[PDB]
């Protein structure tokens, strides 16, 4: 019955009107052998870079947070790297449900134990592929900006093509910089001629990019865009891919990341029946053996793992549809490794991607 | 309009010769509308109110770019971090006066960064045009088990494989241990006598402990090093006629903090020729978003191509890595050091002073051995075998 006084802390003022609600249902929710559960609701002000460390270490001293929670309404990862250096110090584990988590930060910094419930770079490339696999779709181009990063795609990407039965064929990499001109953009992306694409680039660098198609040709018809990167012009034909928890409830949200904080550590327990070091010195002991402690996470139907630098090591995650009337409809999904889908399909048939040839197209009988 | 240049310093002293240069800025050039004020601050000898600083002072004085410096311990990665974090994640430039650390070279942290001093994972590329010109075509490789021995690993290799060369045998050690005497005699059957290290002084202190005990030390050896470990706690057992490197002004404040303020310099006037210059935030609270000019701020940054100062010849470009350094050669004799070889940055140009071999030899040896012995495949088929 070893006490632990877990911490939530939210930003935005959606949170502040429900943030007693989430008292019981997270109390509630989570219930371990040995161990108290005794949330703390707390509010944050603003989502930039700001002077957290100035109150987040002076709510955690005098206080036995052990672990505390990171939930954000903002789509800017601009906090945790702020929040990773304070973590580092203090030597206690933050998870990063939504928002927090946008974008997995690697490598981190020596002894830092903070872990993200997001997807990898290099995972969203492989179930691309996997649906990609049995649609067809041979023919596809690689397109890239200016944004940070962009040498980890194109080397992702290679490696998985390369060594298959099936052959993919590369139709080049191409390059545009949405600073030059949009004489250059629009040549360039015309410059190759596929109806199915890999684009890469930041969140408010996308628009630059879409005008572009938009005197290229490139938007009408049947075209495809695969909208994989950081996250009225518009034009469908667009994919992606997103975590499995792309719609949860905000109360199971919060469930399922102080799971990991709090049930992780109970195996602790077994062995024999802490980080509170903030506003004090000399003192610096180990911080790598938390990693090897939160390995076994398993819940709401789901496999969790993660690495030495932390993130989802089996990502169960579904793969979002195409997006018509402004929704994020989802028709993938990808479990224990193996891939499903709600719609099979043949080539190409009515309402899904009509082929882009109509004049090249014919039917024989046999 | 008010332009402030901020700056981390060390020591009280050296924060008065930043005045100095700060104001030969505004005489030195013709800007009229333009001013230059400079703020002082000390470093915090703690990390928990060291973000309260940089937040509370440089951050709300509304500063244009940020100068860092080398932290009073003699190895930390105290100093860089949290003023890169802060200020970093404003899109503020920061300027690197002794940055030397090859982490800090990712774009997925520390977003917007420039050095004034090239990395050590640099290092790697005299020594290939070293390596080149003085036979050496077999080689092995003893890096430990550490993310910047990761990066100069990797840049001997990528850039091998024109060649065809696949480095022979690569070694991993483990940062810290204290023995690895019985993992180096897979480092003794190998033709190849040239030895690369690129490691710490703790790893490269049991290094060269056992290297004289295996009687790895004497003729027909030869020990290529990195920086780190030639002057420091390495040198107790350090092995004579090593082929060294050093970097010049590699400890000169003075000298790096006036071509930082040189580089900007001329840089803020041409900030102040286009349309929508948005002044960066004022505060550390008030503004919670990303101000304008992003990129623009650092495309014009990273465009400096001038000949000014003692170094000279800065061309800060790509990721922010100063390119064509000044680097030199030197040798170990008698546990005394002197300086034989010179880099001026396209290639090496020796000295008249005999290059002395480990062991005491003056021959120059190659990294080949012959294999006296041969082991052999044989299989049956009845004419043949």
């Amino acid at each position: 019955a070893r006490p632990l006084n877990v911490a939530l802390v939210f930003s935005g003022p959606a949170y502040a009107a429900e943030a007693a609600r989430l008292g019981p249902a997270v109390a509630a929710a989570v219930r371990s052998p040995g161990l108290d559960v005794r949330p703390v609701a707390l509010v944050l002000n603003g989502s930039d870079p700001r002077s957290l460390v100035l109150q987040l270490c002076d709510l955690l001293s005098g206080l036995r947070v052990h672990g505390v929670v990171f939930e954000d309404d903002s789509r800017a990862p601009a906090v945790a790297p702020i929040l990773d250096f304070l973590s580092a110090q203090t030597s206690l584990p933050i998870v990063a449900v939504h928002g927090g988590a946008a974008l997995v930060l690697t490598p981190k910094e020596k002894g830092s134990t903070f872990l993200q419930l997001g997807s990898s770079t290099e995972q969203q490339l492989q179930v691309i592929f996997e649906v990609l696999e049995e649609y067809d779709w041979t023919s596809f181009v690689a397109v890239t900006t200016r944004a940070p990063g962009h040498r980890a795609f194109l080397s992702y990407i290679e490696v998985l093509t390369d060594g298959s039965l099936v052959g993919w064929e590369h139709r080049g990499a191409l390059t545009l910089d949405p600073g030059a001109g949009e004489a250059v953009l629009s040549a360039q992306l015309r410059s190759v001629s596929a109806q199915i694409r890999l684009l890469f680039c930041a969140r408010e660098e996308a628009e630059p990019v879409f005008r572009a198609a938009e005197e290229a040709g490139l938007t009408g018809s049947g075209y495809v865009w695969f909208m994989v990167g950081p996250q009225a012009p518009l034009p469908a034909g667009l994919f992606a891919v997103r975590s499995a928890g792309w719609r949860d409830d905000l109360a199971r949200r919060v469930a399922a990341g102080v799971a990991v904080v709090a049930r992780g550590a109970q195996a602790l327990l077994r062995d024999y029946g802490l980080g509170h070091d903030c506003r004090a010195q000399n003192r610096t002991h180990r911080g790598e053996s938390l990693h090897r402690y939160f390995m076994n996470i398993t819940w709401d139907n789901r496999d969790y793992s993660f690495n030495e630098d932390g993130f989802l090591v089996n990502p169960s995650l579904v793969v979002i549809s195409l997006t018509r009337d402004r929704t994020w409809e989802v028709v993938g999904s990808w479990e224990q490794q193996t891939l499903r889908l709600k719609y099979p399909l043949w080539s190409r048939y009515g309402r899904f991607l009509q082929p882009v040839d109509d004049t090249q197209h014919l039917t024989v009988a046999t | 309009k008010i332009v402030n240049i901020g700056a981390v310093l060390s020591t009280r002293k050296h924060e008065q010769m930043f005045r100095e240069a700060v104001n030969q800025a505004n005489k030195r050039h013709g800007s009229w509308k333009i001013q230059l004020n400079a703020t002082s601050v000390t470093h915090k000898p703690n990390a928990i109110q060291m973000a309260l600083s940089v937040c509370e002072d440089l951050i709300s004085s509304q500063v244009y770019a940020i100068l860092v410096s080398h932290p009073p311990t003699p190895n930390d990665h105290f100093t860089p971090t949290p003023v890169s974090y802060t200020a970093g994640f404003y899109r503020i430039p920061v300027l690197g006066l002794t940055t030397r650390m090859s982490i800090y070279s990712d774009k997925s942290i520390h977003l917007s960064f420039l050095r004034t001093v090239p990395p050590y994972s640099h290092q790697s590329s005299v020594w290939f045009e070293m390596m080149r010109v003085y036979s050496w075509n077999h080689i092995i490789l003893l890096v430990s088990d550490d993310h910047e021995g990761r990066a100069a690993q990797k840049r001997l290799e990528t850039l091998l494989e024109e060649r065809e060369s696949k480095a022979e045998k690569v070694l991993q050690f483990d940062p810290g241990t204290k023995n690895v005497t019985a993992l180096l005699m897979e480092a003794k059957e190998l033709e190849a006598r040239v030895i690369i290290l690129s490691a710490s002084e703790d790893d490269a202190a049991t290094v060269y402990r056992a290297a004289a005990m295996l009687n790895m030390t004497g003729s027909g050896y030869v020990w290529l090093v990195g920086e780190r470990e030639i002057s420091g706690n390495a040198l107790r057992y350090a092995p004579d006629g090593i082929l060294g490197l050093q970097l010049i002004n590699g400890k000169n404040e003075s000298a790096h903090i006036s071509d930082a303020v040189g580089v900007v310099a001329q840089a803020v006037h041409e900030l102040l020729e286009k349309e929508n210059i948005t002044d960066p935030p004022r505060g550390c609270v008030g503004n919670t978003n990303i101000w304008k000019t992003g990129p623009l701020f650092k495309r014009v940054l990273m465009s400096s191509k001038y000949a000014d100062g003692v170094t000279g010849r800065v061309e800060f470009n790509e990721d922010g890595d100063r390119k064509f350094a000044n680097y030199s050669i030197m040798n170990l004799q008698n546990r005394k050091l002197v300086q034989v070889g010179i880099y001026n940055g396209t290639h090496v140009i020796p000295n008249d002073r005999k290059i002395i071999w480990p062991g005491g030899e003056t021959e120059k040896p190659r990294g080949y051995q012959m294999s006296t012995r041969l082991k052999i495949v044989t299989i049956h088929q009845e004419p043949f075998v």
